[PDB]
Order: C-alpha cells, then structure tokens, then sequence
C-alpha cells in the first residue's frame, strides 16, 4: 500500500473473543492465542521488484 | 339436483314427486356473444 | 462424535458437546411446501438469510431459581431485536412481507465448567405469550395458571370477574413435552433444537406471529464453590429453514 | 438402564430391558383423540330469546348500553366471555356469561385441534317448546323483526342458516362441520388477529359458530320468567395436533 | 373410526356427514427425532 | 405492432407508440454471465428486483434551448433518489454489497400531441461525470471541452494550470453514437433502450460506478401555439437486467 486504495488494502482481520475464556481454580490468568500466517494453496505472487535493503543497515 | 343429500333411495315416482314436461311429438356458458 | 459444524451460507456454529440435533415432529423438518392460501409466487429462501443468526441472552447466576424462564419469541426477536439479535436481511424481507411461513433452527450456547452444577431447560414451546407484560421471569402462580395472560378488558357494563385461568399457562413440570433439551452442566455446553412450521392457517402475518417461542428454564440452580467462574453467559443462534414470504408491500410503519 | 436425558428423546422401556420379564399385552385403546373426545358434555347454559335480541357490543362495553346478554353460546372449548372469545376466563355491574370446556382442558395436552361438532341443545325448564339458531363462524345475528299480521316476528325465525324446531318437551340434536376459516382451532394461540391495537393470545375465528335459542312466539306473547337451556357439544371426527401442557394441578 | 360402533349403513352421503378437506390441485411413531 | 408491453416481476409498462427496443451492442443485452473477479457466490437476479423503476424528470418547456441537456446516472440516481426513484429492494441490496456488475434497460416517456413539435435526444453515455457540480443543464463551452470536469487542485506548490480540456467533453452533435433513440414529437411518446455491462473491470463498485448515464437533450426547442398543454413532464422508468452483486458487508456508511 503505497496509495492506500482498495487495490492494495483488503480489510480488516479481527480477533473477538465470543464467551469469555473459563478457567478452575489454580490456572494462569490471561493465556496467549499464537497466531501464524501462511499463503493459501492457491496463492500467487507477480512482477519481481528490486528489495529494500534496509535490513543490512 | 339442488339442496338434495338423498343418494339412495326415492318413494316415489318421478312424476309424483316432480312434474315433467310433456313433449311436442361447471362448464358455464356466456349469455351474450359477440357476432 | 460431539463434534459437529453446522454450515449455513456464510456462517458456520461449532460445538463440540452436541447432544445432537433434535428434530421436531418429522424426520426433516426443512421439508416445506409453499402456503396454498396465497396465490402469488413466494419468497423462497435466498443465500443473504439462509445462514444463523446469533444472539444474547442474560446471565445465569445463583439467585436464579427453580422455574425461573427466559423467553425468545421467532421471529418476535427479530423484530425488537432482543438481546442484540439483528436479524440482518431476513427481518428487512419480513418487514416488507406480510405472510411469512418458515420452521426454525436454534442452537443455545451456555458453556459450564466440570466443578458447576445446575441445568437448563431449552426447549421450543408453540403458541405462547411469554413475551407480553429482571433478567429472569420467575414462576409465580400467575404464570402457572395463565390468570395474566392478555385480555380485552370488558368495560364498565360488566362487573370484572376473578380472574382464575387462561389456556396459555406454563405447567413447568409439563415443559419436557416440547422439543427440548436440557443443557445439563455435566454433559454439554450446547443443545440443536430443529422444528417446522406449525400454526392455525398455512402462512401467518409477518408481525403477530409467534408460533414458536424458545424457553430456557431452570430446572436445577447454578452452584459452585467460590473462586469458579461466576455468572456464565447464555447466548442463542437462530436459523430460520425454508422461509415462504408473502404479499410483498412497503416497509411495515404502525 | 443407560440413557441421557439431555437427549431429549428417552426411548420408553419394558421391564425386560433392565429386569426379568416380559410386555403387558396391550389391553385397550381409549386414548385415541377420535374416540377420546367424541362424546357430549355440558358446554354453557344460555338463556331462551322471548324477543329478538340486541347481540352484545364489543369490548371495552359502556355503561347504558341496551344490549341482550348470556343470550347466545360461542360454541369453542376455549374461554368465551359475553359471547365473545376471551384468553382469560374468569368467574364470580353485570355479571358476565362465561363458558369453559372443562372436560377439553384437562386432556388438551396439544396446541391444534379439529372436528365437527355435535350440537345438542336440553331444555332445563319443565316441558318447554324452543328453537334453537345458528349462525356460522364470521358470520353475525340478524337483529330486527317484520311484522305478519300485526306480531313482530324476528328475523330469526328465518335465514340460510339452521333453525332446528323442538317439539314440546324435546330435543334439538345436529352436527356442525369445521366451518372456521382457519385451518385448525388453537387450542393455545400466540399470535393476535390484527395488526394494530390488537390482544395477544385471542383467536378471531377459533369456533364452530354461535347458537341461540329461542321461543318459536312473536315478540308480544313474551312471558316474564327466564326460561334457560343447556348446550352440549361433541367432538366429531376429532384430530389434534403438536403436543403441548396440561393445566397445573395444584397442591394445595 | 371414533366412538361409532355403526358398522352397517350410513344414511348420509361423507360430504354431508362429515367435512372433507379440498385438494390443492397400532403403530404410533415419536414426535421427535435425534439427528 | 406499436403496442408493447414490457412485464419485469410485478411491474408491467405499456406504451402504444413503440419505436422498438434498441438494443446496445449485442442481440440479447441481458445475457450476463458472474464475474471473474470475485470468488464469492454471486447475489444474481431475484423477482423483488427484477422489475421497472419509475422516476420522474423536469419538464420540457419552451424556454429550454438547444443542447440543453438533463442526466440520470445509473446506479447513481438510485442512490440519491434522483426524482423520486426509490430503487426499492434493488437500492436496499446494493447497499449492502461492495461490487455490482448489471446491465440496464431504460424507457424514457414523454408523450406530446399533433400540434407540438420539437425532439429530444434519449440516450445511454457511457463513463460521464454529468451528475457532478435549474432544472435543465445548458451546453455550455465548459462541457463542449471537458473544461469542467472534477479535478485534483494542485495545490500551491503549482503554478494553476490555464485548464483548456478534459476526456469528458460532451460533443453534443456526436451524442448519436451512444445508444439512442430520439423522441421526436410527431413520431413517438416514449423511447426503449437496452444496454449491457460495461466497464474497465469484470465488476465495479455499488457507491461509485457510473458506466451508464442517461442522457435526455434538446435537439430541437419545445414550440407550440398557445392554449395547447404548456410544459410537458418527462418521465423515466430503469430496469437492471442481469445483476451479479458481490462482497455482502453492512449497509453503506460514509
């Protein structure tokens, strides 16, 4: 997104939380949702472009 | 056959009960046609 | 096993505690016919409403006792919208229809923990009134003897007689005749409930009816030693199956 | 044995499933709704017509109101007041006619119910020569009268509808169909019969029709004492529907 | 057939009897299925 | 003969001087297929939006001069309720769904009598701004050039630019290369055409797209003598044959 039109933004993901997480005595409050992100199977990618080489700096 | 339940059985005759025409020897229709 | 998903257009409802589905009267009741008292072309099911719709219900606590009901009229609730239950495009399609023939589908979510006890009563009741003048509706002897159902008062010709019955009542012992299922604490935190359509002609008016009314009862308190999860919260999704709208007009205004 | 109750369906057993033993043969069948409900029982008792009447006005009813009262039997299982269906019923200004099925209610365990019905009209009153009306369900009384000879004969002596003439000391006795434009009665109703200003719970056309009955004289041999008659109902070719309650039975 | 121990002959035609619906053109099962 | 008929769902149109539909580009114009742009299930047509929409427009009178033109964009006036045209269930649907892809079908009515004459010009443009900033747009030298169409101002870092054109010029005399008919005044009382889909993507967007406007010129000046029916009103009635609707969100807030 470099013009931040709707050719390169696509929404909105969003975590709720339905019912609240229930929990016996002598468990630790606030457990942790460990997200990933991967590519569909039929994801596709196009047009090589030069890197950023910021990483390196 | 009119306000009639009767399916079985008429005493008497067609002529006693009802009167007859004497002689000279649903699909509902319209009453106007255009011609 | 328990674990089922139930897929309805672009909305799917896990559970993994489901007693099964309990399918009222027949085999499946999404089997329906178009109404035979209206000779327009119906409104038949479409993509935009086939799907759940899910809303809250009040919390559950301790000093909720025995009896103590909680009714959701269908499609009452879609039409006040209680507890949050937005029903989306198929109340925008049954404000502009003025018949609407549908059986429903609900599943009611309450998850407990193995050290609760006590059990609800979810079950669909035909042809009540519960919805008509607390978090909780408690079971008097009013309610038990249909003596506060609606009624046209008769005016000062008449002397107002006692009171004493009404054929809506609620026997609460006799609410197990229903489609019902209990949402024991020990055995599921979930209960599928699919009944037809049932009522007095073959298609009903859009804004009066209330031929099913889904009613949560308490059979057996909430209890639990302290420091467990207090008040949990219970939440419902509606489906409507095969919904036959008819006699389209404007958006209804009073 | 084994079962879950949260199910919602418990299979009824024998006691062979957990015990020695073996299946009761099955003796009767008087629970079947045809042959259950299909006998007569004492619906209302209304009052004889010596004039012709003014039918009972709507609710809320005015005080002044000239009307004709406990005249006329809506003939439902359901609560009826004034001749007019009612969701509550109620007992004991003017005292209102109210009817209930009590024989109905107590084994109305279902929310939908229809048959034809069996009218039979018995006169409580020593040798009484009556004659009953009838006029359907969304139908009206024709309330005037026409003069023949100088004698205001009703307009209920006349009609499409039955009138069944009694002999002196006898009976009027006739089935009724299902003439209700709904499909089924309501035993339980949830819905309201209008859309604006309407009651919760009360059926518009839930019935077999009214009846009425009335002494076959004109308006001016009208005696002064109150002749009364009693009206029974049968349940003809009687089916229900959607299982339901039945009424709490209390313990104290 | 009800509370009608008639087994021989019916005076009335069915439609005059009883009230027969119109068209639009033992074994006691549950009433309710777990699925 | 001249007698058509047009049904649409609930809707049926007459006119009894038909010139015949002009159908634009294609034989069957409503011949539509889902687009490939989107992976979603498509909302295609239903018979609460299969039908004719009726809106009116100013009316014609003698002062309006030639080139004098009035525009109704597509879907843009069902948005705005341009001249009372409530979209209805279409407008409700569109709302609600973040691509449309349809194409039209329009009747413009305008019924003269013998002794009037004069012509508009009826006729579907495609891919112009003439809704954007009377009761009669006059053809000016601005949208004989595109002069002006809406613009990013430069802002003042810039030297402002003497503007001198822009793409969406109107050429008035070329305006016969759109689907047309023209609504002459001793031939017809109403005018049908039939367009497809258009556009620079397999679908566009609900709120934004204009690739159909119709537009209703004065070719040649209102005339009549005096005691005859002053300013006769121009109507119009849209029917989107076709509509694929995707990506079903909640309704459109700004």
């Amino acid at each position: 997104a470099i013009t931040n039109s709707v050719y390169s933004a696509d929404g909105w993901f969003s975590l709720h939380k339905l019912t609240k997480i229930t929990l016996p005595p002598d468990c630790p409050q606030s457990p942790c949702i460990l997200f990933f992100a991967s590519a569909g199977e039929d994801y596709t990618l196009r047009l090589p472009v030069d890197c950023n080489p910021s990483y390196v700096f | 056959r009119g306000n009639n339940g009767n399916m079985t059985f008429n005493y008497y005759a067609n002529t006693y009960q009802n009167s007859v025409d004497f002689s000279t020897s649903g699909i509902l229709n319209p009453l106007g046609y255009l011609k | 096993d328990r674990v089922t998903t139930q897929t309805a257009g672009n909305t799917a409802i896990n559970t993994q505690s489901s007693l099964g589905v309990l399918c009222a009267y027949v085999e499946d009741p999404t089997k329906s016919d178009p109404p035979s008292s209206s000779t327009d072309q119906p409104t038949t099911t479409f993509t935009a409403i086939d799907r759940w719709y899910t809303g809250r219900l009040n919390s559950w606590t301790k000093a909720v006792k025995t009896f103590s009901f909680q009714a959701v009229p269908l499609p009452g609730a879609f039409l006040s919208r209680q507890g949050g239950l937005n029903g989306g495009a198929f109340t925008a399609t049954l404000h502009r229809h003025f018949l609407m023939k549908c059986g429903w589908q609900v599943q009611v979510q309450c998850n407990l923990t193995q050290f609760h006890q006590g059990a609800l009563l979810v079950a669909m009741v035909p042809e009540t009134t519960l919805d008509v003048k607390e978090q909780w509706v408690e079971m008097s002897d009013d309610y038990r003897t249909g003596k506060n159902m609606p009624f046209q008062s008769l005016g000062t010709y008449y002397r107002p007689p006692n009171w004493t019955w009404g054929p809506n009542f609620i026997n609460p012992y006799q609410v197990t005749v229903f489609p019902h299922q209990i949402l024991n604490a020990r055995t599921s935190t979930s209960v599928d409930i699919n009944v037809p359509y049932i009522g007095e002609t073959p298609t009903q008016s859009s804004e009066t009816q209330n031929s099913w009314t889904l009613l949560v009862m308490v059979l057996v308190p909430l209890d639990y030693k302290e420091g467990a999860t207090t008040d949990p919260e219970i939440t419902f999704s509606v489906r409507p199956t095969s919904p036959y709208f008819n006699g389209l007009r404007n958006r209804y205004t009073t | 044995s084994t079962d879950n109750a949260e199910t919602g369906v418990i299979e009824a057993g024998n006691t062979d499933t957990d015990f020695s033993g073996e299946l009761a043969a099955p003796g009767s069948n008087h629970t079947n709704v045809k042959f259950l409900f299909d006998r007569s029982r004492l619906l209302n008792v209304i009052k004889v017509l010596e004039k012709d009447a003014v039918f009972p006005r709507p609710f809320p009813t005015a005080t002044g109101t000239q009307q004709d009262d406990g005249y006329f039997c809506l003939l439902t299982p359901r609560p009826t007041v004034a001749s007019r269906p009612a969701t509550r019923f109620g007992l004991y200004g003017v005292l209102a006619n109210t009817s209930l099925d009590f024989n109905f209610y107590s084994l109305a365990c279902f929310t939908y119910f229809r048959s034809d019905l069996e009218v039979t009209v018995v006169s409580l009153e020593p040798d009484l020569e009556f004659a009953v009306g009838w006029f359907p369900s969304g139908s009206e009384y024709q309330a005037s009268s026409f003069v023949y000879d100088q004698l205001h004969v009703p307009y209920h002596f006349t009609g499409r509808t039955p009138r069944a003439f009694a002999s002196k000391g006898g009976k009027v006795s006739f089935v009724l169909p299902w003439n209700s434009v709904s499909s089924v009665l309501p035993v339980r109703w949830g819905g309201a019969s209008k859309l604006s200003s309407a009651t919760r719970g009360l059926p518009a056309h839930a019935d077999w029709g009214t009846i009425y009955a009335f002494i076959p004289r004109p308006n001016e041999k009208k005696s002064t004492a109150v002749k009364h008659v009693a009206v029974y109902i049968r349940y003809k070719n009687a089916r229900a529907w959607c299982p339901s309650m039945l009424p709490f039975r209390s313990y104290k």
